[PDB]
């Protein structure tokens, strides 16, 4: 064999520690590059004019921040969505001031994660599995575009993507609230069925199994021991933890398929994720939560407040503070 | 199976049908009319569009005190004339 | 509380002549008002120019006087900057002007009736919300 | 507005475009003719 | 301090992920 | 109030109804 | 004028109905596929002729 | 000894009337016919020594004056506070609804 | 009566268009009368 | 009835569609009614929304999307976009919905009446998926086909009317393309943009000459191209590349549809040359930037020198410099500074907006149009309330290009979903493990440990 | 060979007829107007 | 910068390339059972 | 505002019709 067909060979091979293959020949570099510039920044990146008014924000550890207040800050709103690689920066200096970090982590990364899902087919592929692992990775990763990618192209500017940080985070969050109700989009509603709901199934069924381990072990050793990796036999009675919870509901409430069950577990948080993505997608163009201000209204005309109407009144609160200084024109437009 | 009759046997029977086909718009036109008489206002005590406020007043009937509650209740009523 | 002939009793000149809208006609004046003006007037505010509200008071310190019918009448006809000093139909919808505000082509007299009887009446209404803005929301 | 002389089908103009939607629920009535083998 | 504090918290965490990973205990098949 | 009578007349004639149909059933189970 | 192009909708709208029923169930149909089969085709020209006409008679009655 | 200048210029006739010479031109809508026309006016052939130095406005009508002269009243004129009329902040203080 | 004399399939169909019906009653309610705005 | 159950077919109910993976004549049946599904939609939509419409009121303010599309084409509107004739609206809907009970009846013959089957039948319309020659043949008429279209949007745009120009000198008006843009460094320069801001990849298109003269180029590609796939086969590595099956093929039309449906978002949501603001509403920049004009004009008009107004931040309050120095509008929208739109342009110098134009040459016009576009800015509710997020109930309005937007961002990622599912899917079927591991021959089992 | 009132059916009934009951009034209240 | 830009450059189309004809080299035939996808 | 109605009943009728129809004469489901 060639150079080439032996390259291809380990790229390609399931005997890697961690695979490699042609996926992770992007991501690798990419997920590197934007890790490394990641951990730099939050550690020694000075402040950032995210805002695009000479109000630069410190996101950094040595610049007066701690883990929960930390952040990569957002590119200038003075870019937009321009594209600002360090090369078009007249200086390094140049490039911090700008938030020219933030541009450079999150391409490499949103770059990096989808090779990731790439590469989790691949290897599916490779062991002979089947493929469908990815499909239910989409859905975080589908997010992630959303806050740093989709949100800010619909804007106008990645100075509305979502900031690496933790507060950053909940800036991110309440602004949103405050223009585009969030809370009262039905995408955000069944992302929220979807994370309480995998949780609530994943406690449920990890308790279930649990309760129906079958008895392998003595009571002074862990019974997981009563488990052996790579044991053809299940580990647990199916029927036994099925007529639990058919009693606990009513029977034709439970599963008795563990590919069916199995499948529901995947289903269920992936679907609802991808609503809550595709809300912060579609919310990226300014189609918005449900409007019932002042919907209530008596015989008179007077106005009946709703709980729709004391939200809207926090929501008043957070949009007349965010940016202080950056709006000039009475409609906060973008 | 528990004992009970299945439920597809039973609302596919004729029987079931010529019951609930009673029963069900009973029901329904029971709970209709329950709006529509005015009476659901009046046991529960919900104001009708016309008996928020006074015709001149724009000030919320808020209960303030804990066991004079029921007077006050009863006050800002008759403040409606 | 209801909308009363008391409520729809507004001003219809500057000489103290009254008139009283039907309930009908309050309904056809937010029905034009929506469909007319609310782009930049809801809530008797005005978008492109919050100096100037829809409130009773400021329509009647208005050149000439804006707080009663004939007045709101002729502004949707030949509307006027606030002194009255300068008529602004190429830049303000009216009958004047229904060639470039091409929704103003359907009104009728009977139409600016209407949304002049709401502008009137809704502050009667809303009280200190017709012309507040998000601060009375 | 539709030409005056077709006025008079006005309401089922405004039905018309939710039949496709129509089409997927019948394939799940069918299926339930079928008993969904 | 604080900041030598967080590195040093986080390079823990790095050093974890990487004796985890690459000196775990083999899973075996019985 | 004669409201409660209109309004709980249909539930009570169904009542009515459903026992008057399912009475001998009703017997022969009890 | 207007009568006829008034009759020529109705019966396309009635037959476009009669049509959208009946096409189905005579394909799915094991008897009388013969006569069905002559119908559809009878069907198909009249609809056809009635589109046509509805098409012309337009410009007689806007 | 550190002082808000606009605070204090608050405890003035400037929080008592129009000053012709520092507020904001939307305050001559308080009044009948003084906005827009002798309001941009005014705002620009400020500063005045004195209120009625207002009616000295080259080419104002004479009933452009008498509603100056009917409004004099309503007027007053602090010294020029150059953080109230920097930034054309009285065309314009970022303030709307 | 025996059990199985009406299909399941119509039973469904039925009771799924009531729930559209329904359902879609409280939608136009949305946009009148009370809860309108209006 | 051949494979319409889960012990014959192998599918359950609710992957009953996959029962037509091989039945080409009712898979030809399925097919041809969904079209007829469209093309219905096209029809119907059509009519219900020229019932609904009132020719005064702007488009945009009507939840109107096919009429605008319509009328971008030339058809029903004159100077400025003025609605002048409804017919055009009314003909395109009613032969759209006409042809689809057409369409409709060959889908349901071929779908339960007709050969199950079409190989038998003929050799001509029949076919087998991993055929190459066959798949391409088909794929080559298919081409040929849409080449075609391009080619009638050229001819409507050269020879019918033309097409509606909202840049056209003295103002939009429909106007007739004579000399279309045939320089392949233009065409394909517009490929080659970057799409980020400033560029906009081909969304940056902004003249009729450029988007006629690229579909010339796109009729001729297609046309050849489709030729080309008739008369050839394809080559090795091409075959050593690829799955060559049903679900494959229809994989990779899944990841191209999707690929389109995200670049329709970006197309609706930037560009306002074919998609026209006089019909579709302002985009999202443009009414922000629209707002910023608004209020220069009143404050000009107050007396304010707004070329050396200092907002608070120290920046402009009006006018800024871009980062390359252009001056541009102040405020927030300084982020919307790529926004290039008829109304604003008379104002833009070789420097960018020019203080001396905006001083002296502000047409009342461009004030209106402003003020337009500024409220009617593409911010709404899901039960279309017009503007912000805590805007009272009034105005009952959602741009076209949010839900245009929205719609097909939503339906691009599903679809990119699908691809990954189909191709994943489509491999692992090819290779034969997609109901899952063979016990006896389970792989990890055969290959060394990892530690 | 099956029973009519059982446990099972005393539970469908205390969901099932209020739930008519209020949908019925729900209904109603669609047509009331300010 | 105008050297940063071109490395940068020269290593993207690099990897990009590595990708490219890696998934070109046979990549059907890589998996543990039917390799003849051809 | 009726004939929405009746015209939505006849068309929400057509669908489940057919299939009524060929179940009842065991046509080809
Ligand atoms: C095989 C594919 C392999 C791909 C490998 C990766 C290569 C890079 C891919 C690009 C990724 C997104 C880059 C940023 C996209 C963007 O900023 O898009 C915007 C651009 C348009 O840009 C705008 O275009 C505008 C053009 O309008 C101009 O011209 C107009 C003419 O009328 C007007 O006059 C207007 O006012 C004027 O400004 C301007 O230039 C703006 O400044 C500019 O920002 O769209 C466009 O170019 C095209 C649309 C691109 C797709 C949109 C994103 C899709 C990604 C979804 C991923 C979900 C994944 C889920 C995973 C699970
Ligand atoms: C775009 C929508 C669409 C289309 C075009 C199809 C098409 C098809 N499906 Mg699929 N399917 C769909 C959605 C669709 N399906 C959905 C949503 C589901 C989930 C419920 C399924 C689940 C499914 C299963 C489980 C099966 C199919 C099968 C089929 C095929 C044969 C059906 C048959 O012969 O039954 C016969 C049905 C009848 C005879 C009743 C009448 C049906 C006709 C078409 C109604 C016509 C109505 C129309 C208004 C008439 C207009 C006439 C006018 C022009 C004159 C056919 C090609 C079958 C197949 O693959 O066979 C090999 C099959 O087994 N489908
Ligand atoms: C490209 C698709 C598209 C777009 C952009 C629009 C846009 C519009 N429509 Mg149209 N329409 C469409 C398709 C579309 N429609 C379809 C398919 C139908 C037949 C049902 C119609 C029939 C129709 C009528 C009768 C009317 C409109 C109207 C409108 C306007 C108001 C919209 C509104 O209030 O929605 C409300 C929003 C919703 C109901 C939310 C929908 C959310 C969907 C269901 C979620 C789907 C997610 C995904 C697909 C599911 C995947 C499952 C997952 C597990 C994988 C707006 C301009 C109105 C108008 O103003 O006319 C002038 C109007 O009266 N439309
Ligand atoms: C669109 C895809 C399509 C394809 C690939 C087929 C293919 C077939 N059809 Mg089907 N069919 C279709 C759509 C399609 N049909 C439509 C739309 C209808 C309703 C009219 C039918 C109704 C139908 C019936 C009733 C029968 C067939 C039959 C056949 C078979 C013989 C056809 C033949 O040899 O004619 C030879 C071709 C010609 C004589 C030339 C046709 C000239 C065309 C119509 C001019 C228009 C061309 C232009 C591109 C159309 C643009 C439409 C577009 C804008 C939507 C063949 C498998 C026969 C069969 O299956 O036998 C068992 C048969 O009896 N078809
Ligand atoms: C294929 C390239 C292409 C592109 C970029 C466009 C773009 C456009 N078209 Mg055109 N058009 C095309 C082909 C294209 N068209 C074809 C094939 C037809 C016949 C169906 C038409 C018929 C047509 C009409 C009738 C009209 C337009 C209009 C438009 C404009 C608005 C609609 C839009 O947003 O489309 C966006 C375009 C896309 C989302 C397609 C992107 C294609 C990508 C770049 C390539 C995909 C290749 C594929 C994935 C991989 C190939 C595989 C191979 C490499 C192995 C826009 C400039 C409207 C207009 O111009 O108004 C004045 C209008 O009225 N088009
Ligand atoms: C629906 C449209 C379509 C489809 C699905 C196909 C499909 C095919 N073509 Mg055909 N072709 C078409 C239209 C189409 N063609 C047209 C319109 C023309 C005229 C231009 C051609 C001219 C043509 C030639 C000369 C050849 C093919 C060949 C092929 C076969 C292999 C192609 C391949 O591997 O692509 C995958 C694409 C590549 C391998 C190219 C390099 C990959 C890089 C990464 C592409 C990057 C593009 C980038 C993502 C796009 C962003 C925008 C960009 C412009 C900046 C495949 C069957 C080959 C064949 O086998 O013929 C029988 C072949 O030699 N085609
Ligand atoms: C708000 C006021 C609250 C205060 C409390 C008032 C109510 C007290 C609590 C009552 C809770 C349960 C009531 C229903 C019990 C029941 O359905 O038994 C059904 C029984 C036996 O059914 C028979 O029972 C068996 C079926 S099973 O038991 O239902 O599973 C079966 O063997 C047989 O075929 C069948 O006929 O019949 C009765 O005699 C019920 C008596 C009336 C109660
Ligand atoms: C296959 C299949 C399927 C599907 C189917 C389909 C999808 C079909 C389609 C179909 C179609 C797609 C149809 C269509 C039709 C149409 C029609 C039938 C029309 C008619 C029209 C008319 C009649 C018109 C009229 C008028 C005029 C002319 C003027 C104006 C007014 C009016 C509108 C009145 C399903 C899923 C079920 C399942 C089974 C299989
Ligand atoms: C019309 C128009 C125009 C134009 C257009 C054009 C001209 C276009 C073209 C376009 C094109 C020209 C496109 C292309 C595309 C391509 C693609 C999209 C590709 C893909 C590929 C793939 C997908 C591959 C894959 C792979 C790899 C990578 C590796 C190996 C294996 C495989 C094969 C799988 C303009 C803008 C001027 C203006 C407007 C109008
Ligand atoms: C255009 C036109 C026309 C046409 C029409 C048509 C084309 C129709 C179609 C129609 C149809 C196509 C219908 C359908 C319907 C369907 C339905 C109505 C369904 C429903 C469903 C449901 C309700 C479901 C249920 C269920 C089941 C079954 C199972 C599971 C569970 C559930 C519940 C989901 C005519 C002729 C009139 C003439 C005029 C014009
Ligand atoms: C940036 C875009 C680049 C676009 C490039 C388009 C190229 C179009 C022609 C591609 C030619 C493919 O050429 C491809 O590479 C080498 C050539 O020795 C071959 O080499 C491969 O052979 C076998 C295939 O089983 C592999 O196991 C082996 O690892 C590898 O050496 C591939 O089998 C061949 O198909
Ligand atoms: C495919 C259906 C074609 C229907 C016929 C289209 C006629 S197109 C017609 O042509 C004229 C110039 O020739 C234009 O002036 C006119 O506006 C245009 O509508
Ligand atoms: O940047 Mn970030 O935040 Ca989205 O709105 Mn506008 O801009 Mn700003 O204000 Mn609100
Ligand atoms: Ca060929
Ligand atoms: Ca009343
Ligand atoms: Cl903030
Ligand atoms: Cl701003
Ligand atoms: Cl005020
Ligand atoms: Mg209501």
């Amino acid at each position: 064999a060639n150079l080439w067909e032996r390259f291809c060979n380990w790229v390609t091979s399931t005997d890697n520690r961690l695979y490699v293959g042609w996926f992770g020949v992007i991501m690798i570099p990419t997920l590197l590059a934007a890790t490394i510039c990641f951990v730099i920044a939050f550690i020694a990146a000075p402040p950032v004019d995210i805002d695009g008014i000479r109000e630069p924000v410190s996101g950094s550890l040595l610049y007066g921040n701690n883990i929960i207040t930390g952040a990569v800050v957002p590119s200038s709103n003075a870019i937009g969505l321009h594209f600002y690689p360090i090369w078009e920066a007249a200086s390094l200096d140049e490039w911090l001031y700008n938030g020219g970090p933030y541009q450079l982590i999150i391409f490499h990364f949103l770059l990096g994660a989808s090779c990731y899902m790439g590469r989790q087919w691949e290897l599916s592929y490779r062991l002979g599995m089947r493929p469908w692992i990815c499909v239910a990775y989409s859905a975080p990763l589908a997010s992630a575009f959303a806050v740093f990618l989709i949100y800010p192209i619909g804007q106008g500017s990645f100075s509305d993507g979502m900031p690496l940080g933790i507060s950053g985070t909940f800036n991110f969050m309440i602004v949103f609230q405050a223009e585009h109700n969030i809370l009262m989009h039905p995408f955000h509603q069944l992302g929220v069925a979807g994370v309480f709901g995998g949780a609530l199934f994943c406690a449920m069924h990890g308790s279930l199994v649990t309760s129906s381990l079958i008895r392998e072990t003595t009571e002074t050793e862990s019974a997981n021991y009563g488990y052996k990796f790579g044991q053809e036999e299940e580990t647990y009675n199916i029927v036994a933890a099925h007529g639990y919870f058919g009693r606990l509901i009513f029977q034709y409430a439970s599963f008795n398929n563990s590919r069916s069950l199995h499948f529901f577990l995947a289903a269920w948080p992936v679907v609802g994720v991808w609503f809550a993505a595709l809300g912060i997608s579609t919310m990226a163009f300014n189609l918005n939560g449900f409007n019932f201000n002042h919907s209530v209204i008596d015989a008179k005309g007077n106005v009946i407040n709703t709980w729709a109407d004391i939200i809207n009144r926090a929501n008043l609160g957070m949009e007349v503070m965010h940016e202080r200084n950056a709006h000039n024109f009475p409609l906060d437009l973008a | 199976t528990t004992g009970e009759r299945p439920f597809s046997d039973i609302i596919t029977s004729v029987r079931y049908w010529v019951i609930h086909s009673i029963t069900i718009p009973a029901l329904f036109i029971a709970g209709w009319l329950f709006v529509s008489t005015g009476l659901a206002y009046d046991v529960f005590g919900t104001p009708r569009p016309d008996s928020y406020y006074a015709q001149e007043q724009r000030s919320i009937p808020l209960v303030t005190d804990r066991f004079e509650a029921k007077q006050q209740v009863e006050t800002f009523l008759e403040q409606l004339k | 509380a209801e909308l009363t002939p008391e409520v729809l009793t507004v001003p219809l000149n500057s000489e103290g002549k009254t008139i009283t809208l039907t309930e009908k006609q309050y309904l056809e004046g937010k029905r034009l008002f929506q469909y007319a003006c609310a782009s930049c007037h809801v809530g008797g505010i005005t978008k492109t120019n919050p100096s100037l509200d829809l409130r009773t008071e400021t329509l009647a310190l208005a050149t000439p006087p804006r707080d009663n019918i004939e007045g709101l009448v002729d502004y949707m006809k030949n509307p006027t900057t606030y002194d009255g000093e300068q008529e602004i139909a190429e830049v303000h919808p009216s009958l004047r002007s229904a060639d470039i505000f091409p929704k103003m082509r359907n009104l009728t007299e009977k139409d600016l009736v209407a949304i002049a009887g709401h502008i009137l009446v809704e502050p009667k209404i809303l009280g200190d919300k017709w012309g507040g803005g998000k601060v009375y929301y | 507005k539709l030409p005056e002389a077709y006025a008079i089908f006005d309401p089922l103009v405004d039905v018309l475009p939710v039949i496709p939607v129509l089409f997927l629920a019948l394939a799940f009535v069918w299926q339930a003719a079928v008993g969904f083998r | 301090m604080e900041t030598i504090t967080y590195v040093f918290i986080f390079a823990c965490i790095i050093a974890l992920f990487f004796f985890a990973i690459f000196f775990r205990e083999p899973p075996r098949i019985t | 109030d004669w409201r409660v009578l209109v309004v709980l007349l249909p539930v009570l004639l169904a009542a009515g109804w459903a026992v008057r149909n399912i009475l001998p059933y009703a017997v022969k189970q009890v | 004028m207007t009568i006829l192009f008034q009759l020529a909708l109705a019966a396309l709208v009635i037959l476009s109905f009669v049509m959208v029923i009946g096409v189905p169930v005579a394909y799915a149909s094991p008897q009388d596929w013969d006569r069905s089969k002559q119908l559809i085709f009878l069907g198909s020209g009249l609809w056809i002729a009635l589109v046509l006409v509805v098409g012309v008679l337009n410009f007689f009655v806007v | 000894e550190l002082v808000n200048v606009v605070d204090e210029k608050l405890g003035t006739a400037y929080g008592e009337k129009i000053d012709l010479n520092n507020t904001n031109i939307a305050a001559f809508i308080q009044y009948r016919g003084l906005y827009p026309t002798l309001a941009k006016l005014i705002v620009k052939n400020a500063p005045y020594e004195s209120v009625e130095d207002v009616l000295n406005i080259p080419g104002l009508t004479e009933r452009q004056k008498q509603i100056l002269r009917e409004n004099l009243e309503h007027f007053t004129v602090t010294e020029v506070e150059t953080a109230l009329v920097e930034g054309g902040d009285r065309y314009n203080n970022g303030l709307y609804k | 009566s025996e059990g199985g004399r009406i299909p399941l399939w119509i039973v469904a169909t039925v009771a799924g268009m009531g729930v559209i019906v329904i359902v879609g009653l409280f939608f136009y309610g949305a946009y009148a009368g009370l809860g309108s705005s209006l | 009835a051949t494979n319409r159950d889960q012990e014959s077919s192998g599918f359950a109910w609710w992957a009953g569609n996959a029962r037509l993976i091989n039945l080409s004549g009712k898979l030809l049946g399925a097919h041809v009614a969904h079209a007829g599904l469209i093309v219905f939609w096209a029809g119907a939509m059509t009519l219900f929304e020229l019932a609904h419409f009132i020719p005064e009121k702007p488009m945009y303010e009507q939840g109107l999307i096919l009429i605008p599309h319509i009328a971008t084409l030339g058809w029903g509107v004159g100077p400025g976009g003025e609605v002048v004739d409804t017919f055009p609206f009314f003909v395109v809907g009613v032969v759209h919905l006409i042809s689809s009970a057409v369409l409709g009846f060959g889908g349901v013959y071929h779908a339960i009446r007709g050969p199950e089957t079409l190989e038998e039948y003929s050799s001509f319309f029949g076919y087998d998926w991993k055929d190459k020659n066959k798949m391409t043949t088909i794929l080559g008429f298919h081409l040929i086909v849409l080449g075609i279209g391009a080619l009638l949007l050229v001819a409507k745009a050269m020879f019918f009317g033309g097409l509606y120009d909202t840049w056209a000198p003295g103002g939009g008006d429909v106007r007739v393309i004579t000399n279309p843009t045939l320089d392949p460094r233009v065409i394909f320069g517009y490929l080659l943009k970057s799409p980020f801001g400033g560029e906009g990849w081909i969304v940056s298109v902004n003249n009729l000459e450029d988007v006629v003269g690229g579909h010339i180029w796109i009729g001729l590609i297609c046309i050849a191209g489709g030729i080309w796939h008739i008369l050839t086969t394809p080559f090795g590595w091409a075959r050593r590349a690829f799955i060559w099956s049903g679900e494959a093929y229809l994989s990779y039309s899944l990841g191209a549809l999707s690929m389109m449906g995200f670049i329709a978002t970006c197309f609706v949501w930037f560009n306002n040359t074919v998609y026209p603001s006089e019909f579709y509403g302002p985009t999202g920049p443009e009414a922000s930037q629209a707002q910023a004009m608004t209020f220069l004009i009143r404050d000009q008009k107050l007396g304010a020198n707004v070329g050396s107004a200092q907002g608070p931040t120290g920046l402009g309050k009006y006018l800024m410099r871009s980062p390359t120095g252009e001056i541009i509008f102040g405020g927030e929208t300084m982020r919307f500074w790529d926004f290039r739109g008829p109304w604003l342009e008379p104002l833009r110098g070789p420097n960018g907006l020019d203080l001396n134009k905006i001083k002296n040459d502000i047409q009342p016009w461009q004030e209106r149009r402003a003020a337009e576009y500024m409220t009617h800015a593409p911010l709404g509710s899901l039960n279309s309330v017009g503007g912000v997020a805590t805007e009272i109930n009034s105005v009952n309005f959602v741009s076209p290009r949010s839900w245009l937007a929205t719609s097909h961002f939503v339906l691009a990622f599903f679809f990119l979903v699908g691809h990954l599912w189909h191709a994943g899917r489509a491999r692992a079927a090819a290779a034969g493990f997609e109901k899952g591991i063979d016990r006896e021959s389970e792989p990890v089992l055969s290959m060394p440990s990892l530690d | 060979s099956y029973p009519i009132f059982t446990v099972r059916w005393v539970a469908v009934h205390t969901l099932a007829v209020p739930t008519i009951f209020f949908l019925g009034a729900i209904a109603a209240m669609q047509f009331i107007q300010r | 910068m105008e050297t940063l830009k071109i490395t940068v450059y020269i290593v993207v189309t690099f990897f990009v390339l590595l990708f490219v004809f890696g998934f070109l080299s046979g990549d059907p035939a890589r998996n543990p059972k039917r390799k003849d996808l051809e | 505002v009726i004939a929405q109605l009746t015209m939505i009943a006849m068309i929400g009728i057509a669908g489940p019709m057919i299939i009524f129809l060929l179940a009842v004469r065991r046509g080809n489901l």
